[PDB]
């Protein structure tokens, strides 16, 4: 038989990250 | 002799991405 | 078809995928 296999090809890139959390709502103004 | 053997199956897909930025905090409210 | 030689070493992980999208605004906060 022959020399083993070549070294597979790389796998795919990565799916996107989750969407970022909301940022925090404003305080109330002042009176 | 004879035959080399089969490449290797394809890799992985790579790991999920990073989580996004936080959205900008929304400003306090107007002056009453 | 002949003896083969052994199949190779699995390929190796793709990329990491990219960071998420920015998060939505937070809202202004209510008048005083």
């Amino acid at each position: 038989y022959g020399k083993p296999g070549p070294d597979g090809p790389d796998g795919p890139k990565g799916k996107p990250g989750p969407k970022g959390k909301p940022g925090k709502p404003g305080k109330p103004g002042k009176p | 002799y004879g035959p080399d053997g089969d490449p290797g199956d394809p890799g992985d897909p790579g790991p999920d991405g990073k989580p996004g930025p936080d959205g900008p905090d929304g400003p306090d409210g107007d002056p009453g």
